[PDB]
C-alpha cells in the first residue's frame, strides 16, 4: 500500500554485482572496456550526490502497479494478481526486438495505457558491444 | 527515458564556483489575463498570449515556471484528445483536471506550475485552481498571479450570482484592469476566453487594448 | 519513525518467588497535549505472556499486528497449537529483538521501549528488555523511561539480587508497583492516573487488571 | 512538511449521536495570512454513508481520498456496503506506510446497519483511536475544554446540531486560519442530509 | 602537473613535467603523463589522482581497437572528437574530477601537423599553442610563435618558456619531458627541452 | 539524522597461558549514568573450546556474536564435524567484521582458545577486522587501570609462562577489584571462563555496587 | 626546541615526606616545578601561562614574607592560588597546578591539585597532573602505598615516572623533589 | 506460476527482511555462501548520503577507533641482484602485550611483498585478497603472474571504491623472469606508479639519502637499506630474488 | 530564553465580579517533562490587595516582581494605598523597556475603595490591557472557547469561584505543564481570603 | 576590577585550533549529602565534603560549576557575617537567599551553581532551592544532582508533616543512599547536618559508611 516508492537505496555493493559486464581476464572486476561509460566511472560515485526525485520517478508506475496488485490480492484474492502477472510475464517474455525499444501494444492494452502519454513515451532515449549478439546473450544468458 | 537526471552533478559542481482572472456565470465560464511579458525588470513581449488551449472548449492560463506550464498544458491536451478520440465522446474538465492533479503529484512540486482552469462539456460549466504540488480547488471566482489580490479585490467587490455573459465579461476585464494598472507584473492588454453552454468557445484577443 | 507524535510514557515490570508483575499507564500524548486516553499499552500474548511497549503509538500498533499475526501462523495447522505448541515468551522476544536490530540496521527504525514478561513452560519467569537500538538486557526489575530512573530504585529494595525472589511474594510485589506508579503519577508531566496491570504465575496463570487509579495522594501539605 | 506547499489550517469536528453521526467543519483555505478560498467544502465523501475530513498536506490527503475512495468501490463491487472500520482500517494503512514521505491527518464518520454510527481518527504518523467524538485543527485546541463540558452520549439530532454548531463557532472565533461558514452532513438510517450555517446566525450565538 | 604544447609548421612538441606524487619520494625515468593514442597521435593529459590515468588508458584502448578493426589510423580532429565525447560522457552521472589533455597528431591525408585542447567539461579548441597548469608563458608565446616556424625554433621558444616556468619554481621541478609528432611518427627529444 | 549507534561501557581482559587461556568480563550494563544491570554476560562460550566477546554497543557485539556461533554451526555441517581451530576462527571473525566496513560494528572483540600444540591463545580485533594474536589485552573504559596493575604484577616478577590456572584467576580479580575501587562504571560482579583441554570453566565473582 | 608545552607533574605523600616530580626535554632549562622558600609548586599545560604564574607567585609570596614577616604556609599558598586562579573566571590560565609541602608547626605533609579555575582537590594519596599518558594514573595506583619513607618515596616515584616514560623517548628526564620537614633533596633522572 | 501465487499468498518475514537472499546469505540461513564469494560484499547504510555518515561517525571516545598503520619509515630498492624493502621496526605500546613480532611487511605470497600504510585492516584484508587473487590466475595460467598485473588488479579494486573512505598505500615488489625485479606503489587514490626507489613515512626525506647504484651486491645493499633506515630514524630486511623473499632481521 | 532557563508553563485565570477580583493559578512547576515543584505558590503578592501571576523566565519575573514591590513600599510611604493601574503601570513600563533582555508576562489583580476590583494583563512584549477576566499559560489556550462561553459580569463569588475550578480543572487536564492544587485569593472590601482546591475534588466536577 | 575578562579572545583563537537531599520535620531541618567526588569516570576522592557553612546555622549543598558553588557560598557566607555584625542580630535564611537570588541574577546565569540552602533562624526553619539563573523556589523536601530522581523517588515514598528528628534523619540517608546505589556519580558515604530550633547545629561526618 506504497504511494511514493520506498527501500530505494541499496544495502550491499561488490565489484561483481553488474554480472552483465564482468571481465574474463579477472571475474572478480568489471570490464571497464565493456562497459562504455567514459572509463572513469567507479560505481561509489553512483551512491552520493544524486537528485532526490530521480529514484522517486524511476519506481513510480512499478510502486503503483504494486499497490494496485496487493489491492486486488486483499479484495478478490490471491487468483486475480496470479493472473494479472502472468499476463504480463507472457507478454514480456516472447517479445524480442532487437532493433526497437518501444513497447508492445498488448503492454499497454494491459497496463491501461492504450490513449495516455507520459514523458517517457516523448523521450524514450558504440564503439563496443551495442550490437544484436550482446541483446541475444543478454535474453539467453548464455 | 523521460525528464533526464544527467549534468546535475555537473551543474552544482558549477553553480558551487501577471494577472489572471475566472470568472462564472449563469450559462458559462469565463478567462482573462494580462499580455506582458517580462525577463526580470525587462519588458520582453507587450502582447503576450497567456491564455492556452487544452481541448476547444477547456481552456486554461498558468504562472511559475512558463515552460513547465506549457508542457504540461501541452501533455494534458494530447492526453485528453487521445481520451476523446478513444470513448467517441467531449472531453470533460474533470477528467483533465485529474490528469493534471495525478501528473503534478507524481513529480512532488519539482515540476512549477499553477493553473487555473476553466471549461465547458455535457455536463456544464466548470472552473479550477491548480497547484503545483497536485492539491486541486473548486471557486465561482479565481485570481492567480502577482496581479491577483488588486484583481481579487475587483472581483470580491462586483460579483453576484446572477451574472450574464456581459456582466461576466466586464467583470473580469475590470478585474484584469485593476492588475494591470496596480502591478509593475502587469499592464498591457486584457485577452479573454468566453465559453458559453451549447456553443463554441469565443477567443478575443486584445479585448481592451 | 524519524520522529515520533503520539507516545506512552513508561512501563515497569519486576520478578517474585511464583511469577511477574508488570504495569503500564493508559495515556497517549501529543506533545504536552494530553490528548489521547484509554490507550492500553499491555499486550497479551498466549496465555502466558504480556509485552509492555512504551514509546511511538503508531509503531506499537504495529507490533500488535505483528504479535497477533504471529499467534495466528503459530496456530495455523497445528492441532496442538494451545496444549504443547503454545508461543513461549522467549520466542516472541526472540522474534522482537530480531525485528528491532534489523529495522535499527535499516535506519528506518521502530521508536519504542519493549519488555516481554511472563513464564516459560518449565515454570521459570522470563522478563527481558529491548529498545530501538536493538539493545537487549535482563534484570529482576525492569522499567522504560522515567521509571527507569525512579521505579527502578524502589523496585530495587524489594528485589536487589537474584537470592531475593525466591523470598518475595505476590503482594509486596503488586504493593511496590503500586507505590512506584503512584511516584511517577507525582514527578511525570506526561503520565496518567489511569493504568493497567498484569501478573503472570505460573499456578494461577494470567490476571490482568483494567482501570486501575493511583490512591491515596498526599495533597494536603501544600495548605501552607 | 514540503516547502511552499498548501496547507490544512481547518477546524473539524465529528459527534456519534443516537440516530447516527455528524461531521461538520469550517470552509476557509490559506495560504499563510491570505485566504486562498473563503467557501472551500471540506467534507470529503468517500462512500455514501462514509465521509471524511482532512488535515496535513493538501496534495497528499487528495491523494489518499482518492484511493480509498477507489478501493471502496472495489470492495463494493465484491461485498456490497462496507463498514466504518474497513474504510478506517484502509485510511490508517495508507497513513502509516507512507508517514516518511506524506503528512496526513484524517477524521472519518461512517454509519451502517451493523454499528449504527461510528468516528475514527488517524492523526499525524498513522495511529487509529476509535472515539464517541472527535475534533481536529488548528482551532480545534481552543475547544478541548469546552467540549469535554458539554458532550452526552446518545443526544437528539437538534442537540448534536447545536453543540457543534457552538464548539466550531468557538473555534472560528479564536483561529485565524478558521472561518467561513459552518458546513455539516448527518448520516443516520435515513439518509445523507447537507446543513450550512452563515456567520451572521452562529457569531450571535 | 603542467603540460604545454606547440605546434610548428610541420610537427607538433608536446612537453610534459616528469612530476611525482606528494608525499613519496620517488627515482624512475619514464614519462607517465602521455600516452601514445596511434603512431601519429599523441595524448598528454594533466589533472588529479587516477582518474586522469584510467581515462588516458580507456580512451588508448578504444582507439588502438579501432585501429586494429579497420586497419587504418583515425585523423587528429576524429580522435580528438571522440576524445570529447567520452570525456563529456564520464562526468553525465557524478561531480566532475579536473583533468585536461592536449592531443597532437599529423594528418597524413591532409599532411599537416594538428594540436587540440579539451578542458575538464569537455570542451575542445584548436590552437596553435596551449598551456595547463600555469599559474605569464602566454605572452611570451603569442611574441614568439610565427604559423611557419621550423621544428628548432619551436624547441627555442619551449626552452625559454621552460626557463621562464623554473625560474619562479622550487628545485624540486627536475625537469620536462619533450615529445616530437611529425611525418616520421613521435620521437623523444633525448637531449633537453 | 537518526543515531544508530550506542554505548553500554564495559571491561574485558584476556590472557593467555601456558597450556589454558582466560577471558574475562565485568557483568555490569549501563546506560549513560544509569544502570541497566548488574548481571549481564558479555563473555560467551562459543563451541569447539572458543571463547568470545565484543564490547562496546551491546547489539552490534550480539549480532556480531550470533552471526559467529551460525556460521561454526554450518562449518560443522559442511566438513564432517571438523573441529574450528583458533585461527580459523579469527579468520572468520575477520571477514565478518570487514564485511561492515562502510557501516562498522562499533565493538571490540576478543576471541581466547588452544592453538594446535595446546598452547593458550588470544586473538584482539580492531572494529574492522584488523586482529593480532596477543600475550594479554585488556580492552574496554578500565583497560588503562587494569594493564599497569599486572605489567607489575607478572613478568611478559615470576614469568607468565610458569603461572598457573588459579594464579591468572586471583590476578584477574584482584586488578578487577582495583579498577572497580577506581572506575565509577566497573562494579557489580566479575565473570571469567576458562578455557583447558577439558573444556571451559565459568568462575563468577562479586564487585562493588556503588 | 620551542615546544615545551605540556608535561606532567606527580606528587606522592609518605611518612612525614612528601615527594613532587616533573618529566623535562633534555638532550643538545625550563623546569616546571618552583618553591616559595618551603612550598612547591608545579605546573603542567600552556607555557606561557606556567611562566606567568611562576612570577605573580612570586610577586605573592615576597609581599606575603615582607608584611607577615614569616614564610607562607603550605594551606595558606593553596588558598591564594585558589583565589588568583578564580579571579580568571572567563579567561581562565590553561593550567594543572599542584602544591606540595610540609607545614612548619604542625609537621604534617600537604599535597593539593586544582582545576583551572581555582577548584581545590586535597588528596591523601597522590595527586597527577598532565595528559601526556592515561597509565600514569594508573601506574601510580598500582604503585602508591601509604606511609612509605623518604628512600621508599623516592623510589616508588622514580619507578612510576620511568614506567610513564617507557610507555611514551630520546632526551626525556626528571626531577624529583624529595622534602622533609627541616632538608629538601632534588636530583635528575636520566633514565 | 505457482511461483507467483506464493508471492502473492501470505508480513513476519517482510519484518525481518528475510525475503531477500541476500539477508539470508549474511547470517548464514540457507548455508556459508557468505564465506564463499571470490569479490566481498561490503554493507553500506541504505541512506542519501553514506560518505558523510561514514566519515562522520568515523571522526569521533572507547577503543573502538579504526587502527592506523605505523607511520614508520619503509625503504624499497632495486638492484642487478633484486629488491630490498627495510622498515624500522619500532612497535608502538597500548594496553596490550604482544605475543611474537609484529610484521608491518604483509607476504603476499612466498614471492610478492607489500607494505603497509594508512588503514592496518584495508591494507591486510585487500593483499590477502590479492594474494588469493594471484594464486587462482597462476592456476588458470600455468605461470607465475607478473608484478604489473597483480598491482593493476589491487589498482583497479581501490579505484572502484574511490572516495567510499578506503585509506592505504602499499609498495607490491616482485622478481620474475620476464621483468626482472619490479616495484609498485599503489594508494586508495588509484594511483598506479613503477619506480626504482620508494621512501614511504615520517623521516622520508634522510632514508632518501641512498650510495645507489645498480651493482652493488647483496651484503652491500643489504647494509645500505640498514644504514639509511637508522638515518631516518630495530630494522626487518627482506630480499627479494626469483626464487622468493628472504626475511634476514636486523 | 535563555539557554537551560527555568520556564514557567502555569494555568492562570483572573476574574472580576461584583464584591471585587480573584486570582487563580495551579500549582506545578516542570523542567521538560520532570516536575520540579507540585506545590509551588505561584500567588505573588505585590501589594496588600495587590496581587500578579507571572509568565516566561522565572528568574526574570522574580527580578521585575520585587522592584514592583520595592516601588510600591516606596509609593505607600508617600501617598498611602495605591491603586492597581499605578502598580500595572509600573509593571508594564519595567516588562516594556527590558523586552530586548527580558521575557515576562504578568496578570495583575488588585482592589480599592475607588475602582472597585480590576484586572490587568501584559503579555510578552510590554503592551498592557485592561479586561474584565484575563487568562494566560500554556494552558490557557484550551480553555479560550468555555471561559468565552461562561463568564458573566456581576457575578457572586461562589459562582465566580466555580468558574475558575471549572476553567482551571479543564486547563489541567489538557495540558502537560499544569497539575497539583489549585490556589485562588479573592480580594475584595472585607479582606483578602486564600482558598486551596485539591485534584480529588476537581477531577470530578 | 571583579572578575577578569582577559585572554577570551586568546582562549577562543586556541579552542579554534552527586546526590544531595533537604527535608524539613517538626522542629527543624537537615541536609545531606554524599561523599564521591570524580573528575570524569575516574573516582578522584572517596570521602569528599559536600555540605558548605554559609553561617553557623545556615549551611548548603551545590551542583554544577564546583568551583562557583564554593567562591559563591563563601561571597555570601562573608556578607552574611557582615550584615549579622551590622545589625547586631542571628543572620537569616531569607537574607542569604536574596543575597544569592541578586547575585546570581547579576550574572545572567554565567556562574553555574545550583543551591539546596537549608537554616534555622528566630523565625524558624527554612529550606530554599536557588537556580544559577536566579530562580529561587520553596519546599518541604528538595533533592538536586545526577542521582536526585532517585532519591526524590525515596522521598516521595516515605514523607509526612509530622516527622521527628530521628525519622527525618533516616529518610534523608535512605534517599542519599539510593542515590548511592541507583547512580554512577554518587557511592561512598553519607554526610548529614541537622539544624534545630534553639539549639547548634549538628554536622554529622560520614553518617552512613
Amino acid at each position: 500500500m506504497n504511494i511514493v516508492p520506498q527501500d530505494t537505496f541499496k544495502s550491499q555493493v561488490s565489484t561483481d554485482q553488474d554480472k552483465s559486464v564482468l571481465s574474463s581476464a579477472v571475474p572478480s572486476l568489471p570490464d571497464t572496456l565493456r562497459q562504455q561509460e567514459g572509463g572513469a566511472v567507479p560505481l561509489s560515485t553512483q551512491l552520493n550526490d544524486r537528485h532526490p526525485l530521480e529514484s522517486t520517478l524511476k519506481n513510480w508506475e512499478t510502486t503503483q502497479r504494486q499497490r494496485q496488485m496487493e489491492q486486488y490480492r486483499q479484495i478478490f484474492g490471491i487468483a486475480e494478481p496470479m493472473k494479472r502477472t502472468m499476463e504480463m510475464e507472457i507478454v514480456n517474455r516472447t517479445d524480442f526486438n532487437p532493433l526497437s525499444t518501444n513497447g508492445s501494444i498488448h503492454r499497454d492494452i494491459l497496463l491501461n495505457k492504450e490513449c495516455s502519454i507520459d514523458w517517457e513515451d516523448v523521450y524514450p532515449g558504440t564503439m563496443v558491444g551495442d550490437d544484436v549478439h550482446s541483446k541475444i546473450e543478454k535474453q539467453l544468458g548464455i | 527515458a523521460g525528464l533526464s537526471f544527467d549534468n546535475y552533478q555537473r551543474n552544482n559542481f558549477l553553480a558551487e564556483n501577471t494577472t489572471i482572472v475566472g470568472v462564472k456565470f449563469n450559462n458559462g465560464v469565463v478567462i482573462a489575463a494580462d499580455t506582458r511579458s517580462t525577463q526580470g525588470p525587462i519588458v520582453a513581449d507587450k502582447n503576450c498570449a497567456k491564455l492556452h488551449r487544452i481541448s476547444p472548449k477547456i481552456w486554461c492560463a498558468g504562472a511559475g515556471t512558463a515552460a513547465d506550464t506549457e508542457a504540461v498544458t501541452q501533455l494534458i491536451g494530447s492526453n485528453i484528445e487521445l481520451h476523446s478520440l478513444y470513448t467517441s465522446r467531449e472531453p470533460r474538465v474533470v477528467s483533465a483536471l485529474q490528469m493534471l492533479k495525478q501528473h503534478l503529484f507524481k513529480y512532488q512540486g519539482h515540476i512549477g506550475a499553477y493553473l487555473i482552469v476553466a471549461g465547458v462539456d455535457p455536463t456544464g460549466s466548470h472552473l479550477f485552481s491548480i497547484h503545483a504540488h497536485g492539491s486541486t480547488d473548486v471557486g465561482y471566482y479565481l485570481s492567480l498571479g502577482s496581479g491577483s489580490l488588486a484583481a481579487m479585490a475587483v472581483l470580491e467587490s462586483h460579483w453576484k450570482q446572477d451574472l450574464t455573459k456581459e456582466e461576466a465579461i466586464k467583470l473580469a476585464s475590470d478585474a484584469i484592469q485593476a492588475g494591470i494598472w496596480n502591478d509593475l507584473g502587469s499592464g498591457s492588454n486584457v485577452d479573454v476566453c468566453v465559453m458559453e453552454i451549447g456553443k463554441d468557445a469565443e477567443y478575443l484577443r486584445n479585448y481592451l487594448t | 519513525t524519524q520522529q515520533p507524535i503520539v507516545t506512552g510514557t513508561s512501563v515497569i515490570s519486576m520478578k517474585y518467588d511464583n511469577g511477574v508483575i508488570i504495569a503500564a499507564d493508559n495515556l497517549g500524548s501529543y506533545g504536552s497535549l494530553l490528548r489521547f486516553n484509554g490507550v492500553e499499552r499491555l499486550i497479551p500474548v498466549g496465555d502466558n505472556t504480556v509485552v509492555g511497549i512504551s514509546g511511538d503509538i503508531s509503531d506499537m500498533q504495529h507490533i500488535e499486528r505483528l504479535l497477533k499475526d504471529l499467534v495466528t501462523e503459530n496456530a495455523y495447522d497445528n492441532p496442538l497449537a494451545d496444549a504443547e505448541e503454545a508461543l513461549e515468551p522467549s520466542y516472541i522476544f526472540e522474534y522482537l529483538a530480531t525485528v528491532m536490530y534489523q529495522r535499527r540496521s535499516k535506519m528506518n527504525p521502530l521508536w519504542n521501549a519493549i519488555i516481554v514478561a511472563g513464564v516459560q513452560s518449565n515454570g521459570d519467569q522470563f522478563l527481558r528488555y529491548v529498545n530501538l537500538l536493538g539493545v537487549t538486557y535482563s534484570s529482576p526489575t525492569l522499567a522504560t523511561g522515567f521509571g527507569a530512573h525512579m521505579a527502578n530504585p524502589l523496585l530495587r529494595k524489594v528485589v536487589d539480587r537474584e537470592s531475593d525472589i525466591p523470598k518475595t511474594t505476590v503482594q509486596v510485589a503488586e504493593e511496590a508497583i503500586v507505590n512506584a506508579m503512584r511516584v511517577l503519577y507525582y514527578r511525570d508531566a506526561r503520565s496518567s492516573r489511569n493504568f493497567s496491570l498484569a501478573i503472570i504465575d505460573k499456578n494461577t496463570g494470567l490476571t490482568f487488571k483494567k482501570n486501575l487509579q493511583v490512591e491515596n495522594m498526599k495533597w494536603d501539605f501544600a495548605k501552607d | 512538511l514540503k516547502k511552499g506547499e498548501v496547507s490544512l489550517g481547518t477546524s473539524i469536528m465529528a459527534v456519534t449521536f443516537k440516530d447516527g453521526v455528524i461531521l461538520g467543519a469550517d470552509s476557509r483555505t490559506t495560504t499563510g495570512a491570505y485566504i486562498a478560498n473563503r467557501v472551500t467544502d471540506k467534507l470529503t465523501r468517500v462512500h455514501d454513508k462514509i465521509w471524511c475530513c482532512r488535515s496535513g498536506s493538501a496534495a497528499d490527503t487528495q491523494a489518499i481520498a482518492d484511493i480509498v475512495q477507489y478501493h471502496l468501490e472495489l470492495y463494493t463491487s465484491q461485498y456490497g456496503t462496507p463498514s466504518t472500520e474497513t474504510a478506517a482500517s484502509v485510511f490508517k494503512e495508507l497513513c502509516y506506510e507512507n508517514k516518511d514521505n506524506l503528512t496526513a491527518g484524517i477524521i472519518v464518520a461512517g454509519y451502517d446497519d451493523k454499528n449504527k454510527g461510528e468516528v475514527y481518527t488517524i492523526p499525524l504518523g498513522g495511529s487509529v483511536h476509535k472515539l464517541p467524538y472527535a475534533i481536529a485543527g488548528s482551532g480545534s485546541t481552543f475547544i478541548y475544554g469546552y467540549c469535554d463540558k458539554n458532550f452526552r452520549e446518545n443526544m437528539s439530532k437538534e442537540e448534536t446540531v447545536d453543540f457543534i454548531k457552538h464548539s466550531l463557532s468557538q473555534a472560528i472565533k479564536w483561529d485565524g486560519s478558521s472561518g467561513g461558514v459552518i458546513r455539516m452532513v448527518v448520516l443516520t438510517a435515513a439518509g445523507v442530509e447537507r446543513l450550512i450555517f452563515y456567520p451572521d446566525e452562529y457569531e450571535q450565538l | 602537473d603542467i603540460i604545454l604544447g606547440i605546434r610548428v609548421q610541420d610537427s607538433v612538441i608536446l612537453a610534459s613535467s616528469k612530476a611525482v606524487t606528494r608525499g613519496i619520494s620517488v627515482l624512475k625515468d619514464s614519462d607517465d603523463k602521455t600516452r601514445q593514442l596511434s603512431p601519429h597521435t599523441l595524448m598528454s593529459f594533466a589533472g588529479e589522482a587516477g582518474d586522469t590515468v584510467q581515462f588516458a588508458e580507456y580512451i588508448q584502448a578504444n582507439i588502438q581497437l579501432y585501429s586494429i578493426r579497420e586497419d587504418y589510423e583515425l585523423s587528429p580532429q576524429a580522435v580528438s572528437s571522440f576524445v570529447r565525447q567520452e570525456l563529456a560522457k564520464s562526468i553525465r552521472s557524478r561531480r566532475p574530477y579536473q583533468v585536461n589533455v592536449l592531443i597532437g597528431g599529423y594528418d597524413k591525408k591532409k599532411n599537416k601537423p594538428e594540436l587540440y585542447q579539451i578542458d575538464y567539461l569537455g570542451t575542445k579548441v584548436e590552437l596553435p599553442y596551449g598551456a595547463h597548469g600555469y599559474s605569464y608563458t602566454f605572452f611570451l608565446l603569442d611574441h614568439h610563435y610565427r604559423p611557419d616556424m621550423t621544428t628548432e625554433e619551436g624547441l627555442d621558444l619551449l626552452k625559454l618558456c621552460v626557463q621562464e616556468l623554473e625560474k619562479r619554481m622550487p628545485m624540486d621541478f627536475k625537469g620536462v619531458i619533450v615529445k616530437i609528432v611529425d611525418k616520421d611518427g613521435i620521437r623523444q627529444v633525448d637531449d633537453f627541452q | 539524522q537518526f543515531n544508530p549507534y550506542g554505548d553500554n561501557g564495559g571491561t574485558i581482559l584476556g590472557i593467555a597461558g601456558e597450556d589454558f587461556a582466560v577471558l574475562a568480563g565485568d557483568t555490569r550494563n549501563i546506560t549513560d549514568y544509569s544502570i541497566n544491570s548488574r548481571y549481564e554476560p558479555k563473555v560467551f562460550d562459543c563451541g569447539d573450546n572458543i571463547v568470545m566477546s565484543a564490547n562496546g554497543f551491546a547489539a552490534d557485539g550480539d549480532a556480531l556474536v550470533k552471526r559467529f556461533k551460525n556460521s561454526v554451526k554450518w562449518y560443522h555441517f559442511d566438513h564432517n564435524d571438523k573441529k574450528l581451530s583458533i585461527n580459523s576462527a579469527a579468520r572468520n571473525i575477520q571477514h565478518l567484521l570487514y564485511g561492515k566496513r562502510f557501516f562498522p560494528y562499533y565493538v571490540h572483540t576478543i576471541i581466547a582458545g588452544l592453538d594446535e600444540d595446546g598452547k593458550g591463545a588470544v586473538y584482539s580485533f580492531d572494529p574492522v577486522g584488523s586482529y593480532e594474536r596477543e600475550q594479554c589485552r585488556a580492552g574496554g573504559a578500565a583497560a588503562s587501570l587494569i594493564m599497569p596493575f599486572l605489567d607489575n604484577q607478572v613478568n611478559f616478577k615470576k614469568p607468565l609462562k610458569y603461572l598457573s590456572v588459579e594464579e591468572v584467576i586471583k590476578l584477574v580479580r584482584d586488578s578487577f577489584t582495583s579498577a572497580t575501587e577506581r572506575h565509577i562504571q566497573v562494579g557489580d560482579g566479575l565473570e571469567i571462563l576458562i578455557v583447558t583441554k577439558d573444556g571451559v570453566r565459568k568462575e563468577f565473582y562479586e564487585l562493588k555496587r556503588d | 626546541p620551542s615546544s615545551i608545552n605540556g608535561g606532567i607533574v606527580v606528587a606522592m605523600t609518605g611518612k612525614d615526606c612528601v615527594a613532587i616530580a616533573c618529566d623535562l626535554r633534555l638532550g643538545s632549562k625550563f623546569e616546571k616545578i618552583f618553591h616559595y622558600g618551603h612550598v612547591f609548586l608545579g605546573i603542567t599545560g600552556l607555557a606561557t601561562d606556567v611562566t606567568t604564574l611562576n612570577e605573580m607567585f612570586r610577586y605573592k609570596t615576597n609581599l606575603y614574607k615582607l608584611k607577615e614577616e614569616r614564610a607562607i604556609e603550605p594551606e595558606t599558598f593553596t588558598q591564594l592560588v585558589s583565589s588568583s586562579l578564580y579571579e580568571r573566571r572567563f579567561g581562565p590560565y590553561f593550567v594543572g597546578p599542584v602544591v606540595a609541602g610540609i607545614n612548619s608547626k604542625s609537621g604534617k605533609p600537604f599535597i593539593a591539585g586544582f582545576d583551572l579555575i581555582g577548584c581545590i582537590d586535597e588528596a591523601k594519596d597522590f595527586i597527577v597532573s598532565g595528559t601526556a599518558s592515561d597509565q600514569l594514573f594508573g601506574m601510580c595506583e598500582s604503585l602508591y602505598e601509604p606511609n612509605l619513607e623518604p628512600e621508599d618515596l623516592f623510589e616508588t616515584i622514580s619507578q612510576a615516572l620511568l614506567n610513564a616514560a617507557d610507555r611514551d623517548l630520546s632526551g626525556w628526564g626528571a626531577v624529583v623533589y624529595i622534602i622533609k620537614k627541616d632538608e629538601v633533596v632534588k636530583r635528575y633522572l636520566k633514565m | 506460476m505457482q511461483a507467483i501465487a506464493d508471492s502473492f499468498s501470505v508480513r513476519l518475514v517482510k519484518e525481518l527482511q528475510y525475503d531477500n537472499e541476500q539477508n539470508l546469505e549474511s547470517d548464514f540461513v540457507t548455508g556459508a555462501s557468505q564465506f564463499q564469494r571470490l569479490a566481498p560484499s561490503l554493507t553500506v547504510p541504505p541512506i542519501a548520503s553514506p560518505q558523510q555518515f561514514l566519515r562522520a561517525h568515523t571522526d569521533d571516545n572507547p577503543d573502538c577507533k579504526i587502527k592506523i598503520a605505523h607511520g614508520t619509515t619503509t625503504l624499497a630498492f632495486r638492484f642487478q641482484g633484486g629488491i630490498i624493502v627495510a622498515v624500522d621496526s619500532r612497535a608502538t605500546a597500548g594496553n596490550w602485550v604482544a605475543s611474537q613480532t609484529v610484521k608491518k611487511v604483509i607476504e603476499i605470497n612466498p614471492f610478492l611483498l607489500g607494505t603497509m600504510a594508512g588503514g592496518a585492516a584495508d591494507c591486510q584484508f585487500w593483499e590477502t585478497w590479492l594474494g588469493s587473487q594471484c594464486r587462482l590466475h597462476e592456476l588458470r595460467e600455468k605461470e607465475r603472474i607478473s608484478v604489473a598485473a597483480a598491482s593493476k588488479i589491487l589498482s583497479n579494486l581501490v579505484y572502484q571504491y574511490k572516495g567510499a573512505g578506503l585509506s592505504m598505500g602499499t609498495m607490491i615488489c616482485g622478481y620474475t623472469r620476464k621483468e626482472g625485479p619490479t616495484i609498485y606503489y599503489v594508494d586508495s587514490d588509484g594511483t598506479r606508479l613503477k619506480g626504482d626507489i620508494f621512501c614511504v613515512g615520517s623521516g622520508q626525506t634522510f632514508a632518501y639519502g641512498v650510495n645507489y647504484k645498480w651493482d652493488l651486491s647483496v651484503e652491500d645493499a643489504l647494509y645500505l637499506g640498514k644504514r639509511s633506515i637508522l638515518a631516518a630514524a630495530s630494522v626487518n630486511l627482506y630480499h627479494v630474488t626469483e626464487d622468493g623473499w628472504i626475511y634476514h632481521g636486523n
